[PDB]
């Protein structure tokens, strides 16, 4: 955990906890919801967000959750070397075949299935290995952007 | 440039304006001796190249090493939060940030 | 001998992949590299089906053959000369300086004899060579004899 | 040492020292690092670095001690100048053999090993002689940027 | 004598890259010629071989050997005599004024006699020989004799 990374979750444990004091409850769960366009959210999904904690949300709880759940979470610049080594003559995204040859044969970790699974919405380029720097995007923010 | 490989007599033959001029049997024979001395010459530089060649490989691997894991790892990281409340929230909300 | 070097053998505990203490027959001709010997690969060839060892059907071993294939490989150390090596070079290209065009040692390392892929061409002159064209084989083989 | 630069080095002395009473003991550097992040920083590394000390570490300690590392510490605004006099007609990045000639060839201090360390990690354009800049950047403040 | 100077000894601290207080044989030309003495590069290289001093194998020095070489050398300082420079460099070109075209001066300064590489005739001729391809060697050597 670099220090602005541990900055950013700080600003994201301020905007959900509401109440400004220093813990989240399913009120403020419920309310930050709400405030991005979740009326329908159950208190089902609140709890199980609770359920993840042995005791209440402060920031440390909300860190050292979020650091067991991303044990393996890299941010954007140390993808980018990574993948500027894999293509060192630069601005070449490199193929679909050398990633998946290379993923396999020096790793358990880059096995094939899992391979077809890192091609299924890491769409074709991402997947293929020739682009490159999407899949940085988002490995360090999911979703489409 | 061709006659540049093969462990044959570099002697045996001659080149000149339209042809390559060429022994046999004689000539044909000293060529083979040739032959033979190069595999030696040629089979032991073989060798060390390849020897070599992988011990590069190694270099390389060797380097690799950690920055796989951390690719490794990193990935797998979002398969699993990609899914969760918090995190998609911290999402939507990343960008208001400064 | 021993000089017993036991540290031949927790090499071949970092190159045994399943921790079973044996090492298969298409593992010996890298192994025998990394442990400080450069047998051709004709010769790991020759030598494994000297003895009606077939690589092409599953391998195992055992150390109590790798031992003695490396003490046999070791006796051929000598044809490692390093006079002859900038020597057939310096008959590879013109005038009185130390340097191969690039594509001309990357196409006889890929196809002249042994074949050395691409790949390893590439990482083997890598930083030797600038972008000049002109890879100085004086520091090259320098270089290479260094590992 | 410009005046501008031990305002700096007092701005970081304030900021290890937050018992503000003047001088950093092994309570305030542990402090420190535990508000940039480190959670795991040992007590052998706070003694190795009140170790470098004879004595507490007032600022006139902390001075003398930076003063005694950064012999040859130079401002950007002095690299930048003696790197434009080396391309006297501006805008240009020189080149890798011209630095690694009149490094070698004027002083013992541009002696070759010491000029493949410097294209160690400095990278090509750095190591080359091509950029420039990023050079002096990272001469007066440590790591990748 | 001392008048002892000892700064010569200092200055072979400043030229010797190893610290040993050793000279080798090929940076005693240049290091008399930073001590304000100026012998011919054969001179140098006579003076060597005379006393059987090998130029071509490895050499190392004592300042036990470099202080009488230098003594030996200061005899020679009265060769330096600059109506004889200024007057060469009137009879290489016509006319009544001092000024060698560009060219003339770079080619014969690196062809005749002991080569000065062109490097270093560009680097002493920077300055005072503008883009009208005339040297003044009037100030020319003027400034060549200020150092």
């Amino acid at each position: 955990f670099d220090e602005t990374e541990i900055e950013d979750f700080k600003e994201a444990f301020t905007v959900i906890d509401q109440n400004a004091d220093g813990i989240i409850d399913k009120d403020d769960l419920r309310e930050t919801f709400a405030a991005m366009g979740r009326l329908n959210v159950k208190n089902e999904e609140l709890d199980a967000m609770i359920k993840e904690a042995s005791g209440p949300i402060n920031f440390t709880v909300f860190l050292t959750m979020f650091g067991e759940k991303l044990k393996g979470a890299d941010p954007e610049d140390v993808i980018m070397g990574a993948f500027k080594v894999l293509d060192p003559d630069g601005k070449g995204s490199i193929k679909k075949s050398f990633l998946e040859e290379l993923l396999t044969t020096g790793g358990g970790r880059f096995t094939p299935e899992e391979i077809k699974n890192m091609w299924a919405a890491f769409p074709p380029d991402v997947a293929g290995n020739v682009d490159y720097k999407n899949i940085c995007y988002v490995i360090t923010h999911g979703e489409d952007a | 440039k061709l006659l540049g490989g093969g462990d044959v007599d570099h002697t045996q033959y001659a080149f000149g304006h339209t042809k390559v001029f060429f022994k046999a049997g004689l000539l044909g024979l000293l060529e083979e001796m040739r032959d033979d001395k190069l595999a030696e010459i040629i089979t032991a530089t073989q060798a060390r190249c390849r020897g070599f060649l992988m011990r590069v490989e190694y270099r390389a691997m060797v380097e690799r090493r950690e920055s796989i894991f951390c690719i490794q790892y990193n990935v797998r990281s979002f398969m699993n939060v990609k899914h969760w409340p918090w995190m998609k929230l911290f999402f939507k909300i990343k960008p208001l940030l400064k | 001998s021993k000089a017993a070097a036991d540290d031949f053998k927790e090499a071949f505990l970092l190159f045994d992949r399943t921790g079973d203490a044996k090492i298969t027959a298409s593992q010996v001709g890298d192994i025998a590299r990394a442990l400080g010997q450069n047998p051709t690969n004709a010769e790991i060839n020759k030598i494994l089906g000297n003895p009606s060892k077939e690589e092409m059907n599953a391998a195992a071993i055992t150390f109590e053959e790798f031992l003695p294939m490396l003490q046999a490989a070791a006796n051929n150390k000598d044809q490692g000369t390093f006079e002859d090596f900038v020597e057939g070079l310096r008959v590879f290209d013109k005038e009185g300086n130390g340097t191969v065009m690039g594509a001309e040692l990357r196409h006889v390392l890929a196809t002249l004899g042994e074949k050395m892929t691409e790949e390893e061409v590439e990482e083997l002159m890598k930083g030797q060579e600038d972008s000049n064209g002109c890879i100085n084989y004086e520091a090259f083989v320098k270089h290479i004899m260094s590992v």
